[PDB]
């Protein structure tokens, strides 16, 4: 009847961007009203169509993207960006054909000892493709020494936690991020508006 | 309408090579990633490997691993899986499948039709005939024994008995060559008064056989 | 590697009964669990996709429920082209898992095979090798069990197996077992049994002959 | 800003230690700062108990966690800490102050509060005895040993704070009988016995004792 | 277990000098430290904060060499009043804010041997049926010292308590006493009491003596 975009954006809980969490939209009509009006997202940039004209564009498939980054990381959910979390996390194609949409979550995601829930990758070999998820846990070598599943001399874990705690800057806190993504392929379209 | 045609699939001795090949359409082959998923006679489904979209990463299973090589043509719009050093195992029903976006291998939107390979050292060998002869009601059959490839056809009386006809299912005997077995429920009065002949038809080898079953 | 569990591996129900099997699954994969009908000879079909949703065209009486862990597949109304085997694949990490399979029949009440034992044939003996045949003639349920013997000696390795799928008119299943020897060891005795056993039977039947008459 | 701490002197064993910390320098409602409580036993280092924040949950120590709770209260502009179940080795001066946590592993301890000595002892607040170190029969040295007092601290003078040159009053000693003991001596010439009088002023403010004593070379 | 460990316990430094103390933190994490700096009696100051940042009204002489798993606090030009205690301080996943052991910084200058002076218990004490004996070690250098209670040449232990002032503001030098406690019953069972002071300044061990009931 209608696209369940409440299970996505009002979800309980969110997932780590290591391990980012991709829902597949389909054979529903896709209500993109409620997400306009909403004046709640910090974040509401879309690429490759505008947001106005989406009640009347027909599409195959849609996927709905949900992960919690910082807020200084929130610039780099977008084509060419690069840093840590869109080289080792998440990373978009330079064509994007989508929207980007994020929100502070610092009432939700934040403990007062701690928010360890939370994580991000920091060391890897080489840049994510484009939409690649890794969640192996391989201890990355930095150095001559190879390691052996131990950490210590240029041997450190592949993970990181954030810290989300309410007294950060804002820079700092935890933001949740949606990135809807659409695909427009040669066959009946089942995601309308 | 995506489209998804196999080809390149036959027969093949052990230990020698064979290339696969899918042909997309419909879609941006360039931009998705690909797969490739077989299903082994009588058994259950078996991803065997995946690429990303320019073919720069490529992930097998263990079965395949080192033996296996799944590349890609984005001019050509084709997809590939070059098997190397063949057994038994790989004769499956190789399907090619639509894979995410770029690099998120963990989709498969679309399946091809498949084609199917099998890998034997049999040559084509046309099938020995021998008759399984013959309570209230009897039982009599015909053991079609020792062939390859598939399939055969059997009737009986040239398609007049049909009523109480079971032909199983072959199945494939150690030594690479195949045995099935028909056999009909008859009643015991007619035995001596209808005569019974199953008509073998083995298309591969040219092989047309009929049989006579006789009770002893 | 994910490991998928289904259960069961087979089950029998009537039309219009409710259908619920189970998938589980080795670690947590969030919601990405699909269910696969497959027809023999055709190709599997995808009839929900993450956990829970529909496919196009698939009709309403399929649902799909469950995440992390434990996963369900329910059909609500029973219908005839419902019967196949459905499977669960897993897509949260490669290597893509699937489940082992469930086979869905149609329930039919309990009829015992007809047991029937051919001795190898005398133009097949001039070759070199004996084949002994033995026939379960319209049976149901598809779960039997055909044991060789051959002098009181139980057989093992040395058989082979074909079943042929339900009979769309009176719903039971028939066998074929083949017991392959060489000629040799087929002069050196001389009596061959293939014990039956099947839930129709209050008792193991057994049908033997001895080699010669 | 500025942090006091409030509370109870003396807890006996195996009941809640309560102390309460009143700042007034800021506020507490404040959604940048943690508030905490540290405490150090006398010549020992430092060991955070835990902070809150100005909604309810906090973390403490896993040592002091079972038997710990804090509570705050942004109306009074104060934050109070509770320690059950206080055994001796609780005997410490604690501290609370204000904590500022902008990334990760960054956790400093920005104004700090001066801070309360609470003694957890079943003894009694007595006075001490002051006995004269007389001096022996250059340099001549003499002085008073304060013995027998509880509890901390106590005020040594010489002569009404005319004497300082010279001076060592020693930290107190915690005797097995659960009272202190210090020594206070000084060095004078040995010429000065005969002429120049010498008192030790030792004053104990939670029994109200000031004693006066006379050191003099003792006679034959 | 993130364990820290500062070094080193004791620093012997002279006005005009540099300190480089230590906090090395275990074989682990690596990130922020924050030092502090304790004066006797008062409470401790924030010095440095995010591994190597001044805090607000710290002089330029001081600094940190904040870098990974080991950390360095630096003093430039010690003045009079910066010897105290200092301790470094880490916030972890678990334990959460792990402190310092402590690096003691003290005023270091010549070898001083101690004035030894040995005080009788007062008759007034002796009425009460406790007698103390005090003896005295006054401005020393370094201030490791042994001192050995020996009553009719037994050797005693356990009957004794010791106590050390911090370092003289004006000579650098410290100061113990040792009280010796035993009952007046004990006390008059015996004749010659005498504490034996071995230090580095003192070739010998120094050791003063009374007898009981002479003056
Ligand atoms: C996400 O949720 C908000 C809030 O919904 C609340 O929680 C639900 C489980 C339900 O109990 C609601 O009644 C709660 O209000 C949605 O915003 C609300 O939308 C309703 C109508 O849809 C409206 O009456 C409320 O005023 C809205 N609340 C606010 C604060 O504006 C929001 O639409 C949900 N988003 C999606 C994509 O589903």
């Amino acid at each position: 009847n209608l696209c369940p975009f409440g299970e996505v954006f009002n979800a309980t809980r969110f997932a780590s961007v290591y391990a980012w969490n991709r829902k597949r939209i389909s054979n529903c009509v896709a209500d993109y009203s409620v997400l306009y009006n909403s004046a709640s997202f910090s974040t509401f940039k879309c690429y490759g169509v505008s947001p106005t004209k989406l009640n009347d564009l027909c599409f195959t498939n849609v996927y709905a993207d949900s992960f919690v980054i910082r807020g200084d990381e929130v610039r780099q959910i977008a084509p060419g960006q690069t840093g840590n979390i869109a080289d080792y996390n998440y990373k978009l194609p330079d064509d994007f054909t989508g929207c980007v949409i994020a929100w502070n979550s610092n009432n939700l995601d934040s403990k007062v000892g701690g928010n360890y829930n939370y994580l991000y990758r920091l060391f890897r070999k080489s840049n994510l493709k484009p939409f690649e998820r890794d969640i192996s846990t391989e201890i990355y070598q930095a150095g001559s020494t190879p390691c052996n599943g131990v950490k210590g001399f240029n041997c450190y874990f592949p993970l990181q936690s954030y810290g989300f705690q309410p007294t950060y800057g804002v820079g700092y806190q935890p933001y949740r991020v949606v990135v809807l993504s659409f695909e427009l392929l040669h066959a009946p379209a089942t995601v309308c508006g | 309408q995506v489209q998804l045609v196999e080809s390149g699939g036959g027969v093949v001795q052990p230990g020698r090579s064979l290339r696969l090949s899918c042909a997309a359409s419909g879609f941006t082959f360039s931009t998705y990633a690909m797969h490739w998923v077989r299903q082994a006679p009588g058994k259950g489904l078996e991803w065997v490997a995946v690429l990303s979209y320019d073919g720069s990463n490529k992930y097998y299973a263990d079965s395949v691993k080192g033996r296996f090589t799944i590349s890609r043509d984005n001019s050509k719009n084709t997809l590939y899986l070059q098997m190397n050093s063949l057994r038994a195992e790989d004769t499956a029903v190789y399907y090619c499948a639509k894979g995410g976006s770029y690099a998120y291998y963990y989709y498969m939107d679309v399946w091809g039709k498949g084609t199917t390979v099998t890998v034997s050292s049999a040559s084509t060998k046309g099938p020995s005939v021998f008759p399984l002869a013959p309570g209230g009601t009897a039982a009599l059959g015909c053991l079609v024994k020792d062939y390859f490839p598939e399939p055969v056809t059997v009737s009986w009386n040239s398609g007049a008995l049909t009523s109480g006809v079971h032909t199983f299912p072959a199945v494939l005997q150690s030594s690479g060559l195949y045995s099935l077995s028909s056999v009909v429920t008859v009643p015991s009065s007619s035995l001596g008064t209808q005569t019974y002949i199953c008509n073998v038809n083995h298309k591969p080898s040219n092989t047309k056989v009929d049989k006579k079953v006789e009770p002893k | 590697d994910i490991q998928l569990t289904q259960s069961p591996s087979s089950l029998s129900a009537s039309v219009g009964d409710r259908v619920t099997i189970t998938c589980q699954a080795s670690q947590d994969i969030s919601n990405y669990l699909n269910w696969y009908q497959q027809k023999p000879g055709k190709a599997p079909k995808l009839l929900i996709y993450d956990a829970s949703n529909l496919e196009t065209g698939v009709p309403s009486r399929f649902s799909g429920g469950g995440s992390g862990t434990d996963f369900t597949f329910t059909i609500t109304s029973l219908q005839p082209e419902d019967i196949a085997t459905y499977y669960c694949q897993q897509y949260d990490n490669l290597p893509l898992t699937f489940g082992g399979g469930t086979k869905v029949d149609i329930k039919r009440t309990v009829a015992a095979p007809s047991v029937f034992i051919f001795p190898p044939s005398d133009e097949q003996l001039k070759s070199g090798t004996a084949s002994v045949v033995c026939l379960l003639n319209n049976f149901y349920p598809r779960e039997a069990k055909v044991q060789w013997k051959v002098d009181n000696a139980l057989q093992s390795g040395n058989s082979q197996e074909s079943v042929t799928e339900q009979d769309s008119k009176d719903s039971t299943y028939s066998l074929s077992s083949t017991l392959t020897l060489s000629k040799a060891d087929y002069e050196k005795h001389k009596v061959y049994a293939c014990e039956v056993t099947h839930q129709g039977l209050s008792s193991p039947v057994t049908k033997s002959f001895n080699r010669g008459e």
